[PDB]
């Protein structure tokens, strides 16, 4: 058990580095398509709306 | 009756530690206890 909980550990800690780096991209691509677009294609089109 | 005693050891003794199997018994029971315990508490750590 104790040998299992150093393993189960090692994937604790595995898994806690993985989880941090999907949730760091996560928020990353979250931020950038999600509001980049939604700015961006918005604005670059209204841009267009306004200008043509 | 005393040398039917005797009688008795010379009778198995033949055929077939204690003080200390007693001791080393009871520490390894409370050993075991302790065990238990560190097993309660491998086995509920490695849950959680």
């Amino acid at each position: 058990k104790k040998r299992q909980r150093m393993i189960e550990v090692q994937d604790e800690l595995l898994r806690l580095e993985p989880q941090l780096k999907q949730l760091q991209t996560k928020y990353d691509e979250l931020k950038e398509r999600k509001s980049s677009l939604r700015n961006a294609a918005y604005f670059l089109s209204n841009l267009k709306q306004l200008y043509q | 009756h005393l040398n039917f005693l005797k009688k008795r050891l010379l009778q198995q003794c033949e055929t077939l530690k204690m003080e200390d199997l007693t001791n080393v018994s009871s520490l390894l029971n409370m050993e075991r206890a302790r065990d238990k315990a560190n097993e309660e508490g491998l086995a509920l750590l490695q849950e959680e």
